[PDB]
């Protein structure tokens, strides 16, 4: 509440990875790079283009044959 | 422009004709029944066919024979009696 507290810093280490000396890089794992940029592309392709296909299918086609049909 | 305005008519490129898919897939359908049928039908013949010994390659001896049965040890006790006048 009104005291700030202890502790500077949440225990233990995220990913259980030291973290590395000040002005130094977390020096990325060799295959951190082709993954992560397969994990972004992946996510990018799947968001346009799930989304920017047309909305073909047998539901929409059923659903404009039956608003037609039923009138008569 | 934007992405999607440019995405939908890519995915749409990409996308085929369907009417050729169809034509094409009733097509395959012909002319692959139309093999089968063939093969079938090519299977059904026996090893041995009917002509055989009828067969100009079977025979080797209608033709080879003639010309031979002149020579000495072939010929008819009745052919050199009366083959000198
Ligand atoms: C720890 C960090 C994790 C970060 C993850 C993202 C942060 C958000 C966390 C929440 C979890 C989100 C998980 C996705 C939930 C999506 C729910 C809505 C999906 C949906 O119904 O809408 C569709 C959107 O497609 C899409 O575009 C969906 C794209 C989702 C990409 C996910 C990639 C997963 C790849 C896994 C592969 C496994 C393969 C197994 C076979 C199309 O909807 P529509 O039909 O109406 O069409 C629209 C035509 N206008």
């Amino acid at each position: 509440w009104a005291t700030p507290g202890h502790e500077e810093r949440p225990k233990g280490y995220f990913m259980n990875r030291t973290p590395p000396a000040p002005g130094q890089s977390r020096k990325w794992e060799d295959w951190e790079l082709p993954c992560y940029i397969t994990s972004f592309l992946t996510i990018v392709i799947l968001g346009v283009g799930l989304n920017a296909k047309p909305d073909l299918s047998i539901e929409t086609w059923a659903h404009q044959k039956a608003l037609e049909r039923l009138e008569m | 422009g934007f992405i999607m305005e440019f995405a939908e008519n890519l995915v749409l490129r990409l996308m085929e004709n369907p009417e050729e898919r169809d034509r094409k897939a009733r097509e395959h359908i012909y002319e692959m029944h139309e093999r089968c049928k063939k093969i079938k039908e090519m299977w059904a013949l026996p090893i041995r066919p009917y002509g055989f010994w009828t067969f100009e390659r079977h025979n080797a001896q209608l033709r080879w024979d003639p010309q031979i049965s002149q020579v000495a040890g072939r010929r008819d006790p009745y052919d050199d009696l009366l083959e000198d006048n």
